[PDB]
């Protein structure tokens, strides 16, 4: 069989920069390599076939090169919607194999994380649960600290951080810090506070609300 | 144009079998090889095998020989893939993709089929409105949310007002714990249409065939 | 008086190149490279030689030694060895007939291509012909093309809808009528063998100078031509890449044994006839040895001749030469190789020498094929026959034409496979086994070593002794059992043969075999005495 090796699992680029993903095959392939673009949440979309030829419906900003074993996929004008995971695949020997997959992450200027704390709703208080939410929207880069405060004390049990993928419009990550608690514990405390430490500013952003019917 | 409409997600207990369809349209069905590619969570694409629609010419991969069985029907232009001896590794997304005979590229793919192989009971999601408090300072935009708690498997869809609008909706991935998933959704909409008009989030769970709609209230 | 002693050959080199001419054919050119590159690549050389040394060579040299020593035909030699097995000589006579029904129609195709290759623009290049469909898509045409399940190449269209016209037949059921072009081609073939056999060994032995040497020339031109082609190393890689794991399969050895046997073709009576017309003092050990080593090496270089052009063809297309070399049979040479040589400078030249090379490969072999049967019948019915040789030779040749009339049909190609797989292989293996057992066990290998000891001056080594006693009949027994156990379902040109074909095949495989148990029944049934008395007088040859 054939082993398609993409040594670089991740590659960082910016909007408008010249990006090029490599692809290493097991043996000599002549000109038999196809490049696929799988956008997050979509089916893999065919971009290049036979090393250099472009497929129909593919903008002019996507090109391909190489002849032999190593092949290269080039994007001249990276757009916000070009954010996807690119795969390379050989099409000469049975069976047809694929590459490990190269996620193209977009680099931009820093953005302040918009933090919003949420009190448990009445339908959940009705069920017998109470989850305080802390949304952190539109910031860059991904590295960000989230600290919880039930009543000023750093709460750490029951905290779940969920990072979404990068955005295809403004290239801004977004994460959710969830603090799930019981109803009995919720009606024995009032002002919840979640804070975020980012590289945009040294002082963590502090958000607070009150339990007494807001 | 060219469309490959696959089947919905499937939750099957380990050791059983499962069949996936692939309705092809928009081209001469007998003019192209029908392929199946496996994609594991976080893994690369994996070629299962192809089939010639004319005579059912299955050409499998040595890694999937006896693991997958490709069939085809010309009377409805639909290719099928059946899987037996289901394990936790088969819990992956499967695509059926069209391909010519030479050069062998995969021009058109299907939307995918989420297969979950687990003996865990199909648990309906708990939809709780994540609404801002009544003491917050209403600025130029308000961020809302809806919480989906406790469900299985990962087949779930959170929509906002029949998809209008959703130009500022941040959907957070689901997290698995003790056999049950939990996710949350948010939406940033200006303050000049709230709370004047109606904003409602709709949570749909296809595996349990349930659909609970909850409207946000301050 | 009268005839008395038999005739003698005109020179040593004539009989050397003559047995080489029988040994070397089409299968040497394309069969061995395919079976080689498929079963473990270069590693296939390891068992192939073994199956040669232990299997092919001993039968070859034993047959040859008996032929030169006894100077009898395929039927008359059993009268003086084991009369009950005289039916063997008859069986071959039937077997050869079945072979001569299809083997020369292939040469007729190569001949139809050859006379159709004199035009400045070769027919299988363009699609603007009277036989192409709307699926025909060809080169020197817009690039980017993306082939379709229903699309078809101009070479496949030419071979399918013209020289074969196989689209006009539905299979074995409906194959008529007859393509008169292939009938005239094969008629010309029977003519060119008619003027090369009718006189006897002198003409076959003189035509062989051309029919056995030219294939090396054409293979040399296509060899140095195919070597200079860009990206031809792919076919060589796929051709000689060692895959030793395939050697663990018990099938591969079987394929090698069958290959070397059916490429040396011992015990068919052709070597008996070719060996009969030689000097008693003349050595034959070196003869058999060298002759085989030529057939094997010739196959080895032929592998390069094919897979170089296939490598270039896989470079212009997209590699993994196996895909461009999937189909083994008439399509590897008549379509893929022809379409490959079409994109080369002075294509008329390489085309003419290629299909001319095909005819040149079949000619010598079929000379020898007929030669064995002719010698058998002339020696079995002397005086009652030999009145003229052109009479019996004319009879067998026109008989082969009427035999090929089933093959000259539209679905004739279908029949060719049914006759190529089912009829010849099991029966020939069987008669080779019974023949080898009868010379090694009944006549006694000791007296055979005394016959060779009287022939060459020295007794054959203990190696030849143990090979004839055990290793060779086990070698044939291996292929017999493995064949009967797993007869093959066969398909040709998107058409799977009906389930019943094997039945038909077995008829054609056994309708030729019925003569030996019925002749044992005829011999043991005709002379009265007891069963133990009559079989003891029927197993011992004539004392005087
Ligand atoms: Br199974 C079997 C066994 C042996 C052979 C030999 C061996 C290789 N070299 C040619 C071939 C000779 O094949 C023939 C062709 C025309 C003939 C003929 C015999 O006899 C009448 O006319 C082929 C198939
Ligand atoms: C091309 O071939 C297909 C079958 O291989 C056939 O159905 C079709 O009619 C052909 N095209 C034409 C124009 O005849």
């Amino acid at each position: 069989d054939i082993v398609m090796t993409q040594s670089h699992k991740f590659m960082s680029t910016s909007v408008g920069d010249r990006v090029s993903i490599t692809c290493k095959a097991s043996q000599d392939v002549s000109t038999a390599v196809a490049w696929y673009q799988q956008k997050p949440g979509q089916s893999p979309k065919l971009l290049i076939y036979s090393a250099s030829y472009r497929y129909t419906g593919v903008p002019d900003r996507f090109t391909g090169s190489g002849s032999g074993t190593d092949f290269t996929f080039t994007i001249s004008s990276v757009q916000a919607e070009d954010l996807a995971v690119y795969y390379c695949q050989q099409h000469y020997s049975i069976p047809r194999t694929f590459g490990g997959g190269t996620k193209l992450e977009i680099k931009r200027a820093d953005a302040a994380p918009t933090v919003s704390i949420f009190p448990p709703s009445s339908e959940q208080l009705t069920s017998g649960g109470a989850s305080v939410v802390c949304f952190l929207n539109n910031f860059y880069p991904k590295d960000i600290n989230v600290k919880w405060k039930i009543d000023g004390s750093e709460r750490q049990n029951g905290v779940l951080n969920s990072w979404t993928d990068q955005d295809s419009k403004d290239s801004t990550y977004s994460m959710s810090s969830t603090l799930t608690l019981t109803k009995d514990e919720y009606e024995r405390h009032n002002s919840y506070t979640c804070e975020a430490t980012h590289k945009t500013s040294t002082s963590p952003i502090v958000k607070s609300f009150n339990r007494n019917e807001c | 144009e060219v469309q490959l409409q696959q089947s919905g997600p499937e939750l099957v207990k380990p050791g059983a079998s499962v069949k996936i369809s692939c309705k092809a349209s928009g081209y001469t069905f007998t003019d192209y090889y029908m392929n199946w590619v496996k994609q594991s969570h976080g893994k690369s694409l994996e070629w299962i095998g192809n089939i010639n629609p004319n005579n059912g010419g299955t050409s499998y991969n040595q890694k999937f020989k006896g693991k997958a069985t490709l069939t085809v029907d010309k009377s409805s232009t639909t290719a099928y893939m059946e899987l037996r001896s289901l394990t936790s590794e088969d819990s992956a997304v499967y695509y059926c993709t069209r391909s010519p005979v030479r050069p062998y590229y995969f021009d058109y793919w299907g939307q995918g089929t989420t297969l979950t192989v687990s003996s865990a009971k199909t648990t309906p999601p708990s939809v709780y409105p994540l609404a801002p408090g009544c003491g917050d300072t209403t600025g130029s935009s308000v961020t809302l949310g809806c919480l989906v708690k406790g469900y299985f498997p990962e087949s779930v869809t959170v929509t906002w007002n029949s998809g209008s609008l959703s130009s500022s909706v941040h959907t957070f991935p689901a997290l698995l714990q003790s056999g049950l998933y939990t996710m949350s959704s948010s939406v940033t909409v200006p303050s000049s249409t709230w709370p004047s008009q109606t904003v409602t989030c709709s949570v749909a769970h296809p595996a349990s065939s349930t659909t609970v709609d909850k409207k946000l209230e301050p | 008086g009268s005839q008395g002693e038999r005739e003698t050959w005109g020179k040593k080199v004539d009989f050397l190149l003559s047995v080489i001419g029988y040994a070397v054919d089409l299968g040497n050119v394309w069969r061995f490279p395919y079976i080689c590159a498929q079963n473990g690549g270069g590693a296939f050389l390891l068992p192939y030689t073994i199956m040669a040394i232990f299997g092919g060579i001993p039968l070859f040299y034993m047959e040859l030694a008996l032929g030169q020593y006894h100077r009898n035909g395929c039927i008359s030699i059993w009268r003086k060895i084991c009369p009950i097995f005289k039916g063997i000589g008859y069986a071959i006579c039937i077997i050869a007939f079945y072979i001569a029904s299809y083997y020369n129609t292939i040469m007729a195709w190569a001949l139809y291509y050859l006379i159709s290759s004199f035009t400045d623009q070769l027919p299988w290049t363009s699609c603007k012909n009277s036989w192409n469909t709307g699926n025909c898509t060809n080169y020197f045409s817009e690039d980017n093309i993306t082939w379709t399940l229903h699309s078809t190449s101009p070479a496949e269209e030419f071979y399918t809808r013209h020289v074969l016209q196989i689209h006009r037949s539905k299979g074995l059921q409906d194959l008529g009528g007859i393509s008169w072009q292939l009938a005239l081609c094969i008629m010309l073939i029977f003519t060119v063998i008619y003027f090369s056999i009718w006189k006897g060994v002198k003409t076959s032995g003189k035509v062989v100078w051309v029919t056995a040497t030219f294939p090396y020339i054409a293979l040399s031109v296509l060899l140095v031509r195919g070597a200079t082609l860009p990206g031809a190393w792919r076919g060589v890689l796929f051709y000689l890449k060692p895959n030793w794991q395939k050697l663990l399969e018990t099938g591969v050895w079987i394929d090698a044994a069958a290959q070397i046997f059916f490429s040396l073709g011992p015990g068919f009576g052709v070597l008996l006839a070719f060996a009969s017309y030689n000097k008693f003092n003349n050595n034959c050990y070196q003869d058999a040895l060298v002759t085989s080593v030529v057939n094997c090496m010739t196959s080895f270089v032929s592998g390069f001749v094919i897979f170089t052009v296939l490598g270039y063809m896989a470079e212009m297309r997209n590699e993994d030469v196996s895909e461009v070399a999937k189909d083994a049979g008439p399509s590897l040479l008549f379509i893929t190789y022809a379409e490959a040589i079409a994109n080369m400078p002075a294509s008329t030249f390489f085309a003419i020498i290629f299909f001319l090379m095909l005819i040149t490969l079949g000619l010598d072999s079929t000379f020898a094929g007929l030669e064995g049967v002719i010698t058998a019948v002339l020696d079995e019915f002397p005086h009652v026959w030999a009145k003229r040789r052109e009479r019996f030779v004319l009879a067998v040749v026109i008989t082969c034409f009427f035999g090929s009339l089933v093959t000259l049909t539209f679905g004739g190609a279908y029949v060719v496979k049914l006759l190529e797989e089912y009829a010849t292989g099991p029966a020939v293996l069987t008669v080779a086994l019974i023949e080898a057992v009868a010379v090694s066990w009944f006549y006694g290998i000791t007296q055979f070593c005394r016959d060779v000891k009287e022939m060459l001056g020295f007794s054959p080594g203990w190696f030849w002794r143990i090979c004839w006693v055990a290793i060779s009949p086990l070698f044939l027994l291996f292929i017999i059992a493995s064949f009967l156990m797993s007869p093959p379902q066969l398909r040709l040109f998107q058409y799977n043969y009906p389930y019943w074909s094997i039945i038909l095949g077995y008829a054609i495989g056994t309708s030729s075999f019925i003569c030996i148990p019925t002749y044992i029944a005829y011999r043991l049934i005709i002379t009265p005495g007891t069963f133990k008395e009559r079989i003891i007088k029927s197993i011992t040859p004539e004392t005087p």
